[PDB]
């Protein structure tokens, strides 16, 4: 089923505390989409993003 | 400046730079992370590339 | 809606020839600013990184 | 057959070229290993020897990886001849004298070759060596060895400087014929080969797909009318194209050899030729730069990282 | 131009990436006086 | 009379994750030390497909059934710094002098920050792949409207 699938399903992902990271997180109705940008990492390098 | 008997038609490509956004779901690919491996290549006469 | 007022410094900066830099300045005419960090930091333990 | 192995214990291990690094900020043991080169030089102590390795056999290994020793060709010269506030890395061109017996040596930079050649880049000829006749007697007869189109076949390349001892009288140059070129001074520096900007022209440049590992020097001596010229190329390709690509850019002055003069004899019918002087980084070398004397600076062509390995005189036509 | 002194100095980190448009700048000289070392060329000079 | 200098300055380099960015929201990952020893990977779905009986006289479509194999994409990558071989035999050499002691020092800071550097640039690369493994697999949104 599909309930007993889910720890199956869940290797690696579960067994692991939620850390915070920095994102700038609007929403879309019901989903929270997090629009952000690096190009910050390729102007250091002078890279073409 | 007298027209020939025929008529071209020229074709060019042009290049538009754009900014695009980028959308991606959340956990659309699994990955599968190796580990780093340092080794030198080629110890030239005054400096060795790593 | 601005504020009106902005703290700030009031007086101007102290840079004054010490000592070892007069010594420096007398000898080859070459002062160091800040030559106490010089000292900090390439005699009194170098190998703290910055 | 465990005497066996213990010997092969110590015959087996190549230097480990890959290692698994965790962190960068660790700086471990292992990289440690990995980056830790040998020096051929160490103060005469037995700590400092027996620490530096200098007595290991073959390599230098505290007690086969792509390195070898270089090999020093040591010449001496009259101290006129060679004037001494020249930089280390010059290429020197050891002129094979016709005495019989003779211990002295006539070796020529290319500024000091210039004056020859002749007899800013004049301007610094000059002012390095305000005397064109105590080098006009060190060959011979220029004239005639010349005059015969064998001037060729008689210099023989040696490589640059590396160390040369300021003696009065009789100088002691060393050079380095064959391999790394690298400095051996008590603080070890680089040595770059230094090249006159008017005489050295390129080829990638001249011509304007795939990268090479490497790109090598070429030296060309060249028979014209007003005169021999001593240009230095710098190739990325190989040989026998560099015989063809040559001779498509003497091909100029091949037709005006043969039509400024016309050669009725069969001596003069070569137009130089070129040797390879060895091979370095194709990527960041020649960054240019000036050579400063006492009074005035020609611009000079300082190639970094040589590896010196001359080659023999190949003919131009 | 090659003007600088190029010693090891004890450097100072500062709080500001100065990193934006670096290559650019130093292709076309808005800076008078500074020195390119890349790769081999960027350890420190010896004293 | 004196030339003074004013200064001594140099850029901090900030370091990067791939776990701190917000690019992982897109993927999951772990950690596989043996991927050399690996050479293909393969996720195997299966998908029945149900239907609906009709009343009309039709060819019935009978219970039918999708596998697909969905493949992995490895990625290599790899940049190179160069060490002069001057700071490495000063690195191995001992010091006795202060003056070899502060060249000693100098060449510890090359070869340190030349490490950093290489963990800092396998740190941008595998952004950077992630980046093209996302810009490889995304059509426009002009045939996404269509197929919406």
């Amino acid at each position: 089923s599909t309930k007993s699938d889910l720890p199956a399903v869940a290797a690696g992902v579960e067994d692991q505390p939620r850390v915070p990271i920095s994102a700038a997180v609007i929403k879309l109705g019901n989903h929270a989409v997090a629009v952000e940008s690096l190009q910050k990492m390729y102007n250091d390098t002078q890279s073409p993003y | 400046k007298i027209h020939p008997g025929v008529a071209m038609t020229v074709v060019r490509t042009d290049e538009i730079l754009s900014e695009n956004i980028l959308f991606s779901s959340r956990a659309s690919t699994s990955m599968f992370i190796g580990t780093p491996n340092v080794s030198r290549r080629e110890a030239r006469v005054d400096a060795v590339t790593f | 809606e601005a504020d009106n007022q902005i703290m700030g410094p009031s007086s101007y900066a102290s840079f004054v020839v010490r000592g070892e830099n007069l010594v420096t300045a007398v000898s080859y005419g070459r002062v160091m600013r800040t030559f106490e960090h010089f000292m900090a930091r390439i005699v009194d333990s170098p190998e703290k990184a910055g | 057959r465990r005497r066996l192995q213990r010997r092969i214990a110590g015959l087996l291990p190549p230097p480990a070229r890959r290692l698994n690094i965790s962190r960068g900020s660790e700086f471990t043991r292992d990289v440690r290993g990995l980056v830790e080169e040998h020096a051929q030089a160490s103060s005469l102590s037995a700590a400092a020897v027996w620490r530096a390795g200098l007595l290991a056999p073959g390599e230098v290994a505290v007690a086969w990886s792509g390195w070898r020793p270089p090999v020093f060709g040591d010449f001496l010269i009259h101290a006129s001849s060679f004037n001494n506030a020249e930089a280390t890395g010059t290429p020197l061109f050891q002129f094979k004298q016709s005495d019989p017996f003779s211990g002295v040596d006539a070796v020529f930079t290319p500024l000091s070759l210039f004056i020859l050649m002749n007899h800013g880049l004049t301007r610094m000829a000059n002012l390095l060596y305000d005397s064109p006749a105590t080098l006009a007697d060190l060959v011979p007869d220029f004239g005639r060895l010349v005059a015969d189109r064998r001037f060729h076949n008689f210099i023989t390349p040696v490589g640059p400087l590396v160390e040369n001892i300021k003696s009065t009288y009789l100088n002691k140059i060393t050079t380095v014929v064959h391999g790394p070129v690298v400095s051996k001074a008590i603080p070890r520096s680089t040595v770059k080969v230094t090249v006159p900007q008017e005489a050295f022209v390129d080829l990638d440049a001249w011509l304007s797909q795939p990268c090479p590992a490497d790109a090598r020097l070429y030296v060309a001596l060249t028979y014209e009318e007003a005169g021999p010229r001593f240009t230095f190329f710098q190739s990325s390709r190989g040989h026998c194209q560099i015989m063809n690509i040559l001779r498509i850019y003497y091909s100029p002055s091949i037709m005006h050899r043969y039509a400024v003069v016309q050669p009725l004899h069969i001596e003069e019918l070569t137009f130089g030729a070129v040797a390879c002087l060895g091979t370095f980084s194709a990527t960041d070398g020649w960054r240019r730069s000036a050579f400063n004397y006492r009074g005035s600076s020609l611009p000079v062509v300082e190639i970094d990282s040589f590896y010196s390995n001359v080659s023999d005189w190949e003919v131009i036509l | 131009n090659e003007g600088v002194e190029n010693r090891p100095f004890p450097y100072l980190t500062v709080d500001a990436d100065l990193l934006s448009n670096l290559r650019q700048s130093a292709a076309e000289g808005l800076f008078h006086s500074f020195d390119l070392l890349v790769g081999k060329d960027a350890r420190e000079a010896g004293i | 009379k004196f030339e003074v200098l004013l200064g001594v300055y140099t850029n901090a380099i900030q370091y990067v994750r791939f776990l701190e960015t917000a690019l992982a929201v897109s993927c999951v990952n772990t950690e596989f030390k043996d991927l050399s020893r690996m050479t293909d990977g393969k996720i195997q779905f299966r998908i029945s497909v149900p239907t609906i009986a009709h009343g009309d006289g039709r060819r019935p479509s009978k219970q039918r059934t999708f596998i697909v194999v969905k493949n992995c994409h490895k990625h290599h990558i790899s940049t190179e710094m160069e060490l002069s071989m001057l700071d490495l035999e000063i690195l191995h050499s001992i010091p006795e002098t202060p003056v070899e002691y502060a060249e000693y020092v100098g060449a510890v800071k090359t070869v340190a920050s030349a490490l950093q550097f290489g963990v800092d640039a396998l740190e941008r690369g595998l952004i950077n792949t992630v980046l093209s493994v996302k810009l490889r697999h995304a059509p426009p949104m002009f045939i996404l409207q269509t197929l919406a």
